[PDB]
C-alpha cells in the first residue's frame, strides 16, 4: 500500500501561507526521518530540510531562503511543512519522502503541486473527442477527450477507470487567460470500439472533482 | 569514606582542572604557528578531552614543542586518573570477597 | 597561509533583489569563516559568525551558509543600507586571514542632480581667499560633467572635483565643485556660474549669481 | 557603551616612531585576545599581530615587514601597538579589535588615521556656505559648510551636533600643496530655516580642535 500520501494540489494567493500533509504508513521506526523536496517545473530536485518524528527535530536547507517550518503528528503519524508568504517562485511540486537513517529515500509521496496565484479555482470542462463520419479507419481507431479552462494544474486523466493503460497520451496543458487546456489520446482497436465502451475520468485536486465521460460515435 | 574513593574523587577534580587549563595553555602554545589548528578555545577543550581518554580522532593536535609538552601532560593525567579509578574498584571488589568469604 | 578569495569584487543588483557573495578558501576549513560589513568612512562590523551563525543586532535579511572552501554571504531583498564592502575571514588556521573583500551596488531609478551653487563668505574673504562651491547632490548614474563660466567664458583652472560614493541613504551619487581664486581675481569678475551635464537632460543645468 | 576607544589621528614623521593606544571596557576574560588590523585608502583588510593581555604573548604577521611592537597594561586594560620607523607606505588607518578566542572579532575600535608626512599640524578654517540673495527655493534648502587648509586627515562633520543626519552629504577632501579641503552638505525643508537653527561641528583629531560654524542667511 501507499506508504506516503500527499494531497494532489494547492492554490496559494501571493504573500499567504499553506501548509501541506504528509501522510505516512507500512513500518515505523524511531530513526526515521521524513524529508522534503521541491522540484520546479522543467528543474532538478531540491532538498528543503527534514525532520525526525521520533524527536521532533527539524533542519533545513541553509543555501536557500527559509520558506518552510516542519512538524510532525506522532498518533496520526502525519508530517507537516508550513510553507509561508509565498511568491510565484514558490510554485512548484513538493515531495515528502521517507528515509530510514541511512541515507537514501526509500519511499517518495505523490508530491503536492503548489500553485501561488491571484486566479480562482476552476473546475474542467471535459467534451469528447470521437471521428467525423466521413473519417476511414484501419485496424485502429483514436479517440479522447478535451479537458479545457481548468486552474490551477493539475489534472489526472485515466481511461476505463485506469484499466485501459496502452496507447493513451495525455499532452501537457497550454495556459491562455489564466485557464489551463489539455487533450488526452487513446487508441484501441477499431473493432472493440463502440461494442466495448470506452471513458475517459478527469480528476481536478485542486476543486475536488472528478468526472467521467463515455465516448461514443458521433450521431 | 576509604581513601580510595577520595582519591578517585580528587583525581576527578585533579583532571578536570587539567583539561581546563591545557586548553588555554594550548593556544596560548599554538597561536603564532602557521598552520596550527589548536587555536581557539571551545576546540581546544574538545582536543584536552579526546586527548586525555587517548581517543585521539587526529581532528586536532599540536605542532609546536610546548603545545606537545602541554599535550603529554593532559595524557599522563587522563591515563593515570582512569587507571586510579580501575584501581579503587577493584580496592572495592577485594574488599567485598573477603567479606564475602567470611574472612 | 588560508587565501580568501572573494569573486566577483562588485556585485551590482537592483532595489529589493537577493543576492549572494562568494568567499573561497585555498583549503577545508569546515564553517571557520565570518562575514563582516563595512560602509564608507565607517569601522567593520561582524555580520554572520561561523559560516551561518546569526549576529544579535543583524537583520534578518542576512543569512550565510557553506562549509569546506566555499561560502555564500546572503542579503534577502537588498536596500540602500546595505551598500558597502563585505569581507571573509577565516579562522580555522593560523594566522587568521581575510578575503580581498566585495563592493555591493545597487541599480536605482535615474536622477537629476540638485544643482546648488553658493558664493564665498565674507569671513573667507577677509582672509584674502574665494572659494565659489557647487553641489551637484542625489543623482543617478554616477556619470556627470561640471562646467564653470565667469562672465560667460568657461574657466578650468583653479577647479577641484570630488565624487561621494554610493549613498547607503538613496542609492544616490553627489558630487562638489570648488572653484577658488585669490579675493582679487575674484573682485574682478561679475557673475559666476556651475553647469551640470547628467544623461537625465539633454540640457544643461546652471546655476549662478553675480557678486554684486 | 563604546568597547575599544582609538585616538582619532597621528602624525609622524618618516623614520620616526609611534605608540598607537586602544582602551577597552565591557566584559573582559582571560581569554581575550587583542588584534590590529591595517587598512590602506581605498584597500583590504591586513592582519597586524595579536596579543593575549591575560599572559603578554604577542604573535605577528610574517608575510610583512615587522613595523609593530605589541604590549598590553592590565591595570588600565589598555592594549599598545608600537610602530617604528615609519614611511609613507605605513600611512593607514590601523584599527584594534576584540577576539574572545573563539575566532571572531566581535567589536572593533574606531581606527586610528595615521600619516607619515614631513609637513605639519594645521587646523582647518570652516566657512558657511548660504544660498545667494537670487537663489530661488523649492520645499527643500541646501546648505553647507566649507573645511579647508586642513593637515593631515582626517576631519568628522556633523550638523547640529549630531542631531541632524538625514540629508547630509560629505565629500572626500582633496589634497593640494600639502593641506586637505572638503565640504559637507545639508537639506532641509526650506520652512524650518532659519527659524530652526542649523550648524556645522568640525572635529580635527590631530590638532585636538573641534568649532561650531551657524549657517544664517545672507545680509
Ligand atoms: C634522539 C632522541 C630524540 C631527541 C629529540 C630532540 C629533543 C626534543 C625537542 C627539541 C626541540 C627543538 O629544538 O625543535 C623544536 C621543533 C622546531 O622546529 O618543533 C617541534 O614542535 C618538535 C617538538 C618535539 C616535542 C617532544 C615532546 C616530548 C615531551
Ligand atoms: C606546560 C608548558 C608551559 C605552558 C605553555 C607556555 C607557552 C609559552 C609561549 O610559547
Ligand atoms: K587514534
Ligand atoms: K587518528
Ligand atoms: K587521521
Ligand atoms: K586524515
Amino acid at each position: 500500500q501507499v506508504q506516503l500520501q500527499q494531497p494532489g494540489a494547492e492554490l496559494v494567493k501571493p504573500g499567504a501561507s499553506v501548509k501541506l500533509s504528509c501522510k505516512a504508513s507500512g513500518y515505523t521506526f524511531t530513526s526515521d526521518w521524513i524529508h522534503w523536496v521541491k522540484q520546479r517545473p522543467g528543474h532538478g530536485l531540491e532538498w528543503i530540510g527534514e525532520i525526525i518524528p521520533s524527536y521532533g527535530r527539524a533542519n533545513y536547507n541553509e543555501k536557500i531562503q527559509k520558506k518552510a517550518t516542519l512538524t510532525a503528528d506522532k498518533s496520526s503519524s502525519t508530517a507537516f511543512m508550513q510553507l509561508s508568504s509565498l511568491t510565484s517562485e514558490d510554485s512548484a511540486v513538493y515531495y515528502c519522502a521517507r528515509e530510514r537513517g541511512d541515507g537514501y529515500f526509500a519511499v517518495w509521496g505523490a508530491g503536492t503541486t503548489v500553485t501561488v496565484s491571484s486566479a480562482k479555482t476552476t473546475p474542467p470542462s471535459v467534451y469528447p473527442l470521437a471521428p467525423g463520419s466521413a473519417a476511414q479507419t484501419n485496424s485502429m481507431v483514436t479517440l479522447g477527450c478535451l479537458v479545457k479552462g481548468y486552474f490551477p494544474e493539475p489534472v489526472t486523466v485515466t481511461w476505463n477507470s485506469g484499466s485501459l493503460s496502452s496507447g493513451v497520451h495525455t499532452f501537457p496543458a497550454v495556459l491562455q487567460s489564466d485557464l489551463y487546456t489539455l487533450s488526452s489520446s487513446v487508441t484501441v482497436p477499431s473493432s472493440s470500439w463502440p461494442s466495448e465502451t470506452v471513458t475517459c475520468n478527469v480528476a481536478h485536486p485542486a476543486s475536488s472533482t472528478k468526472v467521467d465521460k463515455k465516448i461514443v460515435p458521433r450521431d | 569514606s576509604a581513601l580510595h574513593w577520595r582519591a578517585a574523587g580528587a583525581a576527578t577534580v585533579l583532571l578536570v582542572i587539567v583539561l581546563l587549563a591545557g586548553s588555554y595553555l594550548a593556544v596560548l602554545a599554538e597561536r603564532g604557528a602557521p598552520g596550527a589548528q589548536l587555536i581557539t578555545y571551545p576546540r581546544a577543550l574538545w582536543w584536552s578531552v579526546e586527548t586525555a581518554t587517548t581517543v585521539g580522532y587526529g581532528d586536532l593536535y599540536p605542532v609546536t614543542l610546548w603545545g606537545r609538552c602541554v599535550a603529554v601532560v593532559v595524557m599522563v593525567a587522563g591515563i593515570t586518573s582512569f587507571g586510579l579509578v580501575t584501581a579503587a574498584l577493584a580496592t572495592w571488589f577485594v574488599g567485598r570477597e573477603q567479606e564475602r568469604r567470611g574472612h | 597561509d588560508i587565501l580568501l578569495t572573494q569573486s566577483p569584487a562588485i556585485l551590482s543588483v537592483s532595489p529589493g533583489e537577493r543576492v549572494s557573495f562568494s568567499c573561497r578558501a585555498s583549503q577545508s576549513i569546515g564553517t571557520d569563516i565570518h562575514w563582516y560589513q563595512q560602509r564608507t568612512n565607517g569601522s567593520p562590523r561582524l555580520l554572520i559568525k561561523y559560516a551561518s551563525e546569526s549576529i544579535s543586532g543583524i537583520p534578518s535579511r542576512f543569512s550565510g551558509s557553506g562549509s569546506g572552501t566555499d561560502f555564500t554571504l546572503s542579503i534577502n531583498s537588498v536596500e540602500s543600507e546595505d551598500i558597502a564592502n563585505y569581507y571573509c575571514q577565516q579562522s580555522n588556521r593560523w594566522p587568521f586571514t581575510f578575503g580581498s573583500g566585495t563592493k555591493l551596488e545597487i541599480k536605482r531609478a535615474d536622477a537629476a542632480p540638485t544643482v546648488s551653487i553658493f558664493p564665498p563668505s565674507s569671513e573667507q574673504l577677509t582672509s584674502g581667499g574665494a572659494s565659489v562651491v557647487c553641489f551637484l547632490n542625489n543623482f543617478y548614474p554616477k556619470d556627470i560633467n561640471v562646467k564653470w563660466k565667469i562672465d560667460g567664458s568657461e574657466r578650468q583652472n583653479g577647479v577641484l572635483n570630488s565624487w561621494t560614493d554610493q549613498d547607503s541613504k538613496d542609492s544616490t551619487y553627489s558630487m562638489s565643485s570648488t572653484l577658488t581664486l585669490t579675493k582679487d581675481e575674484y573682485e574682478r569678475h561679475n557673475s559666476y556660474t556651475c553647469e551640470a551635464t547628467h544623461k537625465t537632460s539633454t540640457s544643461p543645468i546652471v546655476k549662478s549669481f553675480n557678486r554684486n
